[PDB]
């Protein structure tokens, strides 16, 4: 029936198209430029050129759905759109991109060494994604070929507006960026291997973004000696931050954390609410008909016999308006208590939102704050 | 926090199955040495045995006295020694976590994590968040989501039916719109009575030989949606139609079917009726009233 | 209740309601033709009970 | 349903729950066989008097210290002054039992340790408990001991069981000589238990595979009638009175106790409750009522800090039902190590939780007629240490915050000027000037057209190295329509072509037609929060079309050269894979 | 267009598993539309 | 129709021993708010009559 | 969802009956006056006579008729039955209040002593 020891042909076959269906979502359903899929026809070209230029019948190829993302974000990281990792991860775990089947329930049938070569190594989550990438950006060179410069300063807003953060913060931030780094950030962690130890947490672009983003806040509020930022309006920044609120954003980082590795955020998923839970079983409906693989007329019926079945929550900017207000008054050592707590609640998202570990992150930011002490001292 | 409606995930939590069971055979096969595969797990687990109306337990008495200490550390490092080693050769083929739960159960420490708190894939995942939150809002009074819940996870198609006595309280609950309880129990049996283990204790169960809980639970709560009335023929006529002879339990709902007709030789004949299908009820483990109180309201009938 | 009357014809009472017969009482307005249907409405009867007795008067 | 309609569909009652009343009361993978907390009420002097209600509480460094002290009660129920004692061994449960009242309201109380099993006495009067310590035995065995019953020391070990008795006040020690085993080598799990049963003089002996009752001034043994096929003994506790007994299986709480002078088993049927945990236990509390006796049961867990509630009701015809299930929730990361409790209803306990020294009283009412972080991992991340390294941070902030002084005072000149002549030059000699560059780059661009090997042009997307014009100007709807002009200036073809709008749709997650509308709705925000936010929003604003603001490789015509090329270096059916348009 | 509302005469169309019913009026009741098919008769 | 419990595509024939022509096919919908699919229809037979021997005038 | 009119060929053509809806205002007195309740009830669907002042027929000019599916001069006067069109039929009973002097032979069978 199936394929025998060549059926190479057929998986690249289903990858390549599963790959073009994700960009005609993509440009359809996001509004992208028609340019990526010629950036991606590239990438893919280049890495299907290197695989198809090794000899071996024993396959040794990955190409897990990471692989897939891979290119993605790396075509995107080129053309310079402010496309960051965690749009990705919030993209296909709202099962709104296509990601989690083989050739989805509907195709072919393939050898299951295959087919579990597709399934297996499904989850970004530990910062898979960024080892991934990292991985393709060795598998052909970033460096002569492509622009593996980060869309730094979008993700800087992107930050600030994900915190409530007063847009001096923005300029705070991207100061100590330039500070250590002089705005120059990369794409290979390579070395191909699985082995490092040291020097190598924190060669993300992104995850020192982020590592900076909280440092930067913890430092500027704990020495604002000129007493800029109210002891209590960090305690209100983190209830404005806190407030569970029902937007599309706030939603889709529930639904990623339905599928996030570590308690505590299914204990998250706990402490939802009854309209929380609505919204979810409608996205089952919607999204996990996306699902994967007589007696069946027998449970037509027999599901059949119990039911399948002025616009009210508000946007984006509305609820970012809405908490910017709910600070707008603005104009002693427990006070670091505020700064402790505002802090791993911003992390808590950061985690949930760019599939890290709890782990990872105080990694890099310990190490790159050390990074910072030591080209300060 | 709340049990799962979902198979566990699965290699790893089998693998560490069979180390248990396969260690387990060897020190317990060297134990009655003193004392003279998923197949070897499934032999190993098998040679086992497998004022108000309660159906009650099996008490003391008939039971055999004593024992008189069997183990001393010297004694026991015994029987330990050698069956470790044996199960030093697989541990080399098992993964090194594995390896390690082998080494920590074998001590006898219990590990931290349980089998959901590692378990790992997004769509089952979501399906226990589901799962959950249609337990939770049945605990929670909260009917309404509750259904929307229970009919979002049936429609997922890896979930059979354990999920039934949820509906059947659900539905019963709700009094809402759809075709309820009783209709969902008689739809059970009539798909699940004809040829037409990990999961499976008592609660939902295979027609060889009783499928209890749903339904003795139809059969009763049918007869109190009679106690709507003062049906019953039709209780009678299905509980009539089925050949499952050892219950006598619907001997009990026959004659009361009799005695709730006789509430005029017609009533004589429904009468005598349950007067005979008390006794062919004394065929089985009785359901028992002083059965003279049963004769005394049959009196009050013979007025 | 009274459609079912009204679908059947037949009276149900307890009483007669002084009246010999317990069926008949509605009909058909037939629209075979128009004659036909203008007809029922100046038809008159004096009901099943004097129909079936044997004399001519 | 069951005595409802046997008698001749909804309850019996109507839908109660849950609630708190919280206080603080005193300060001190794989696990194992252990808990270690109580507290009960006796009198020592029975001189005509009263029950005293006592803790034994539990002081770790290892745990060394094991503590007695009294509790005056009250609707505040607190402590007065505490008393104390040492042991070498690790420490493992106190317990200090009371029979039911065919008799008297008992001594004084016991532990199990490391090595030692331990029994104390205790005299007291005026705030002060005093103790006196009936003898250890470190072993005859060398083996750890599961569960002390109880005047009657029982003890269990691994599989093997001993009935003892304990001295008379004062120092000769305890002593035993009837025995037996339950030994099971197919049972890894080393928790065994052991507690007896209707206070005939008869014992339950229990391991994670089956029940044992003996008959222990007899000889009689049983294995009571479910084993091991589906489920583990998870946990039993003798619900308090006498003739009672609460078992947590795996998906069931038992209701055991006699309903024969002899002993039992109850399958008077029974509720589930859903996990796979080992680490469950249970407890329960007893409430009195005129027309039933009712019995709240309480299964914890050390992974989730949540509490698993049912109630039965004893109205005594031997009668026995069920209601409906309840569970509650508790605070932060950790789990209870110890639950121990003493038209409405009131139940009241102590919870102790993994890893935190404090013992908490709850109390639980019918209805309502009337985080300090020290995350190590994170403030080791952010306190830093030596001082030079507290001046450090605080002089990078100065840094930093001078610096933005100077991009206020520097931009607000730029502010001042708006729809000014002297904008307009700086855009015009801007924009082309700019227009100029990027020609320059594009003739550089032809001269290293033939590269073919890659497809991206080499430090493309800039304003192209002249840095001070992008600054200078401050207008954004002018500055969007010179790069309307701009783009609309090079449509001389093979150039990069980029539509913002579609982009800013992953900044603001709505459509953004116009470069304006996204500085109005940054605007909005931010003039709800900070001065200047004109200045701010507009630099920023200006910072993010920058940063993004394309100039990329020769454009559509220029990379399918490349795609093709490279489609050829590959071998041939890899070529014939390599595959457009699927469908 | 196969059909025909029998209350507001909209004419409409309906698919697999659709609304049998009118989409301005909400009238459930339609009458049948007919279309360009060959039928042969017989001038007697 | 196709009908469910068949997996089968199914066929109501015409039964008089006289053929016809059809005059008008009635769609009869449900009440009780629409979502209900179409379930009763309403079909007219047209019979030619060219008088025959046996007719009465 | 508000009311709308239904027009007798409706009922024609989907098969069913014309009816209006028979409304009871209901007294319920307890004690004599000393507390009473008043309820209308739904009592049901009663067929209503076409061209009746219950019918939405009446006082319809041909035309209007007409554009609602009627014949131009439709009579009324029967009922609409589960799309039969049914017509209590006249009878000829007695007369009213008037003694009639009798004599019939069943008379004399209710008793040997009766004439
Ligand atoms: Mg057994
Ligand atoms: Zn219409």
């Amino acid at each position: 029936k199936l394929i025998g020891h060549e059926a190479k042909l057929l998986f690249l076959k289903s990858f390549q198209f599963i790959l073009k269906r994700q960009i005609r979502w993509l440009i359809t359903e996001m509004r992208f430029p028609k340019e990526f899929e010629h950036v991606a026809k590239i990438i893919w070209l280049k890495i299907l050129k290197t695989i198809n230029d090794q000899p071996q019948e024993e396959l040794k190829l990955q190409l897990h759905m990471t692989s897939t993302i891979s290119i993605l974000y790396l075509a995107s990281t080129h053309l310079s759109l402010p496309v960051y990792t965690c749009d990705y991860i919030k993209w296909i775990c709202t099962a709104k991109m296509p990601y989690f089947q083989a050739s989805e329930i509907l195709r072919i049938q393939l050898p299951n060494y295959y087919v579990s070569i597709l399934e297996g190594s499904i989850s970004p989550f530990n910062g898979q994604l960024y080892n991934k990438i990292a991985l393709t950006c060795g598998m052909i060179h970033f460096k002569e070929f492509f622009n593996s410069e980060i869309s730094c300063q979008g993700l800087l807003l992107k930050l600030v507006m994900q915190c409530a953060l007063p847009p001096e913060f923005y300029f705070y931030t991207k100061q100590v960026i330039e500070f250590e780094e002089t705005d120059i950030r990369n794409l290979t962690l390579w070395e191909r291997t699985d082995e490092r130890h040291t020097g190598r947490v924190s060669n993300h672009a992104e995850l020192r973004v982020l590592s900076y983003f909280m440092l930067t806040i913890n430092w500027m509020l704990s020495f604002d000696r000129d007493r800029q930022y109210p002891l209590k309006w960090i305690l209100s920044l983190t209830e404005s931050l806190t407030q569970r609120t029902t937007t599309s954003e706030s939603i889709g980082r529930n639904i990623v954390k339905v599928v996030y590795p570590d308690k505590p955020t299914s204990s998250d998923y706990f402490q939802w609410s009854e309209e929380e839970t609505l919204e979810f079983l409608k996205w089952m409906e919607k999204q996990f008909l996306p699902t994967q693989t007589d007696q069946k007329i027998a449970r037509r019926k027999l599901y059949k016999i119990f039911p399948l079945d002025s616009t009210h929550q508000l946007t984006f900017i509305e609820d970012l308006q809405e908490r910017y207000a709910k600070q707008t008054p603005f104009f002693p050592p427990a006070r670091k208590e505020a700064i402790g707590r505002l802090l791993t609640h911003i992390a808590s998202q950061l985690l949930v939102d760019f599939a890290i570990s709890k782990e990872q992150l105080k990694d890099c930011i310990s190490r790159i704050k050390n990074a910072c002490l030591h080209r300060m001292n | 926090m709340f049990e799962v409606p979902i198979t566990l995930t699965n290699r790893k939590f089998a693998q560490r199955r069979k180390l248990k069971y396969q260690y387990i055979n060897y020190i317990s096969r060297r134990f009655d040495r003193i004392s003279k595969q998923q197949k070897k797990r499934r032999r190993e687990r098998h040679w086992r045995s497998v004022s108000f109306e309660i159906w009650r337990t099996v008490s003391s008495q008939n039971k055999q006295p004593i024992n008189k200490q069997k183990m001393t550390y010297h004694n026991f490092k015994k029987i330990e020694k050698i069956p470790l080693r044996k199960m030093e050769i697989p541990l080399l083929h098992c993964t090194k976590e594995n390896k390690l739960y082998f080494q920590s159960i074998s001590r006898g420490l219990e590990p931290l994590k349980t089998s959901t708190s590692e378990v790992r894939n997004y769509r089952t995942r979501h399906i226990v968040t589901l799962t959950d939150l249609l337990h939770l809002n049945v605990s929670r009074h909260n009917w309404s989501l509750a259904y929307k819940i229970f009919a979002t996870l049936i429609r997922i198609p890896g979930v059979q039916i354990k999920s039934l006595w949820g509906i059947g309280v659900e539905i019963l609950d709700n009094l809402s719109n759809s075709s309820s309880g009783l209709d969902f129990l008689q739809w059970m049996c009539q798909i699940y009575s004809s040829k037409s283990r990990s999961i499976v204790p008592p609660f939902q169960t295979g027609s060889r030989t009783h499928t209890a809980k749903f339904a003795i639970t139809y059969l009763w709560s049918s007869l109190i949606n009679c106690q709507k009335s003062m049906l019953i023929d039709k209780i009678s006529e299905w509980v009539l139609t089925p050949p499952f002879m050892e219950d006598a339990e619907v001997w009990f709902i026959y004659a009361s079917c009799h005695l709730l007709k006789a509430d005029i030789n017609q009533v004589i004949k429904h009468i005598h009726y349950v007067r005979t299908f008390l006794k062919i009820c004394l065929d089985k483990g009785g359901f028992a009233v002083p059965s003279r109180l049963i004769e005394n309201q049959l009196k009050s009938f013979e007025s | 209740k009274m459609q079912y009357f009204l679908s059947t014809g037949n009276l149900v009472s307890q009483s007669g309601l002084d009246l010999q017969q317990v069926s008949g009482y509605t009909v058909v307005a037939e629209k075979i033709n128009f004659y036909r249907f203008i007809s029922h409405f100046r038809m008159v009867h004096r009901g099943s009970f004097f129909a079936q007795l044997k004399t001519t008067t | 349903v069951q005595g409802a309609s046997l008698y001749c569909t909804l309850a019996e009652d109507a839908l109660d729950l849950h609630i708190v009343v919280k206080s603080l009361l005193c300060d001190t993978s794989q696990y194992i066989q252990t808990a270690s907390d109580l507290r009960n009420y006796r009198d020592g002097t029975e001189i005509i008097a009263y029950a005293s209600g006592k803790t034994g509480s539990v002081l770790n460094i290892a745990v060394l210290t094991r503590q007695n002290t009294l509790h005056l009660n009250r609707h505040n129920n607190v402590t007065s002054i505490e008393l104390h004692s040492p042991i070498k061994s690790i420490k493992i449960p106190g317990a200090s039992e009371s029979i039911g009242r065919r008799s008297n309201l008992v001594g004084i109380i016991t532990e199990n340790s490391f090595q030692i099993f331990r029994i104390e006495s205790v005299h007291s009067r005026s705030c002060d408990v005093m103790v006196s310590s009936s003898e250890p035995l470190y072993f005859v065995e060398i083996d750890d001991l599961q569960v002390v019953d109880f005047q009657f020391a029982i003890i269990d070990i691994k599989g093997n069981w001993s009935i003892g008795r304990i001295p008379k006040n004062f120092n000769n020690q305890l002593i035993d000589n009837l025995h037996g085993t339950i030994f099971d080598p197919e049972e890894l799990s080393s928790w065994k238990r052991i507690e007896w049963f209707s206070h005939f003089q008869k014992i339950l002996v229990f391991d994670r595979s089956k029940m044992i009752e003996i008959d222990f001034m007899n000889n009689w043994q049983t294995e009571v009638v479910q084993a091991k096929a589906w489920s583990n003994i998870r946990d039993y506790k003798r619900i308090d009175d006498k003739n009672g007994i609460l078992l947590t299986s795996r998906e069931i709480i038992i209701v055991g106790a006699s309903e024969s002078n002899d002993p039992v088993r109850r399958i008077s049927w029974k509720h589930d409750l859903d996990p796979d945990d080992t680490t469950l236990r249970i407890t329960v509390q007893k409430v009195k009522k005129p027309d039933h006796i009712l019995l709240v049961a309480f299964v914890y867990s050390m992974r989730h800090k949540r509490i698993y509630m049912h109630v039965f009701s004893h109205r005594k015809a031997n009668l026995f039902q069920s209601l409906g299930c309840s569970t509650v929730l508790e605070i932060p990361g950790g789990t209870p190590t110890g639950i121990e409790t003493i038209f409405e209803l009131v139940v009241d306990f102590l919870v102790k939780l993994r890893n935190s020294s404090e013992v908490y009283y709850y109390a639980l009412s019918n209805t309502q007629n009337s985080i300090i972080v020290d995350h190590p991992e994170w403030a080791s991340l952010f306190n830093n240490a030596d001082e030079r390294e507290k001046e450090s941070i605080g002089a990078l902030v100065s840094q930093i915050k001078l610096k933005e002084r100077e991009r206020i005072s520097r931009v607000q000149n730029l502010i001042e000027h708006e729809n000014s002549h002297d904008e307009d030059k700086y855009l015009q000699d801007l924009g082309y000037r700019l227009s100029i560059a990027t020609n320059e780059l594009l003739e550089s661009w032809q001269k290293t057209k033939d590269e073919s090997i890659l497809s991206g042009s080499l430090s493309h997307s800039k304003l192209k190295n002249l840095l001070e014009n992008s600054d200078s100007f401050a207008s954004i709807p002018e500055f969007s329509s010179l790069l309307d002009q701009f783009f609309q200036y090079y449509q001389d073809q093979d150039v990069t072509f980029i539509g913002f709008e579609k982009l800013l749709h992953l900044f603001l997650h709505e459509d953004v037609p116009g470069l304006d509308i996204f500085y109005n709705k940054l605007l909005q925000c931010w003039v709800l929060v900070s001065p200047q936010a004109e200045l701010l929003t507009k630099e920023i604003v200006k910072d993010i079309i920058w940063s993004l603001a394309r100039l990329e490789k020769p454009s559509l015509f220029e990379p399918i050269q490349n795609e093709i090329s490279r489609s050829l270096s590959g071998p041939y059916q890899d070529i014939i894979s390599s595959w457009d348009m699927d469908d | 267009l196969k059909y025909i509302c029998a209350e507001c005469s909209s004419k409409l169309s309906l698919s697999r598993t659709d609304a049998v019913r009118c989409k301005d009026c909400g009238h459930r009741i339609l009458l049948k539309a007919r279309t360009k098919r060959l039928v042969q008769f017989e001038a007697r | 129709y196709f009908d469910d419990t068949l997996n089968k595509t199914k066929i109501k024939t015409y039964h008089s021993s006289e053929p016809a022509y059809i005059e008008e096919v009635n769609l009869i919908g449900d009440e009780s708010n629409k979502f209900q699919e179409l379930q009763t229809v309403s079909i007219k037979y047209r019979i030619r009559r060219t008088p025959q021997i046996g007719d009465k005038f | 969802a508000v009311e709308r009119k239904v027009y007798p060929s409706e009922s024609r053509q989907r098969l069913t009956s014309y009816r209006g809806k028979l409304l009871l205002k209901l007294k319920w007195s307890v004690n004599n006056g000393e507390e009473n309740l008043f309820e209308v009830r739904d009592c049901g669907g009663l067929p209503v006579m076409l061209q009746s002042n219950r019918c939405h027929l009446n006082k319809m000019s041909p035309y209007e008729l007409v554009q609602h599916k009627e014949e131009s001069d439709e009579i009324g006067g029967y009922f609409i039955v589960n799309g039969i069109e049914k017509l209590i039929r006249m009878l000829i009973v007695q007369r009213r209040n008037h003694p009639m002097a009798i004599i019939r032979p069943s008379f004399a069978n209710r008793g040997a002593s009766y004439s």
